[PDB]
């Protein structure tokens, strides 16, 4: 599947040693399926695969 | 979480305060004063009749 329009909002952040951030992303998809996620920076690490 | 406030010495008037903690929704408290009493320390000297 493909996704065409998205935006980002960040309601909370605390730079602790644990997972202290949450983010919400909107998307529009052409059809049902699975997709992978990945960060493009080195200072931020993401739990979900 | 520790919070400190100051209230004037007036009976029969409600007051409100705001508690703000990062990462959580705000909370509002309401307080009202009903009575204040003073009591001295006494010592007897003599009596008359």
């Amino acid at each position: 599947p493909s996704v065409t329009d998205m935006s980002c909002e960040v309601p909370a952040c605390t730079h602790s040693s644990d997972f202290g951030g949450v983010a919400i992303i909107k998307y529009t998809a052409s059809k049902k399926g699975k997709c992978a996620v990945h960060s493009m920076t080195n200072a931020v690490t993401i739990r979900e695969a | 979480y520790e919070h400190v406030t100051v209230i004037p010495n007036t009976v029969g008037v409600p007051y409100k305060t705001l508690v703000n903690r990062p990462g959580y929704s705000p909370m509002v408290l309401e307080m009202e004063l009903q009575s204040v009493t003073l009591e001295p320390t006494l010592s007897l000297d003599y009596i008359t009749c």
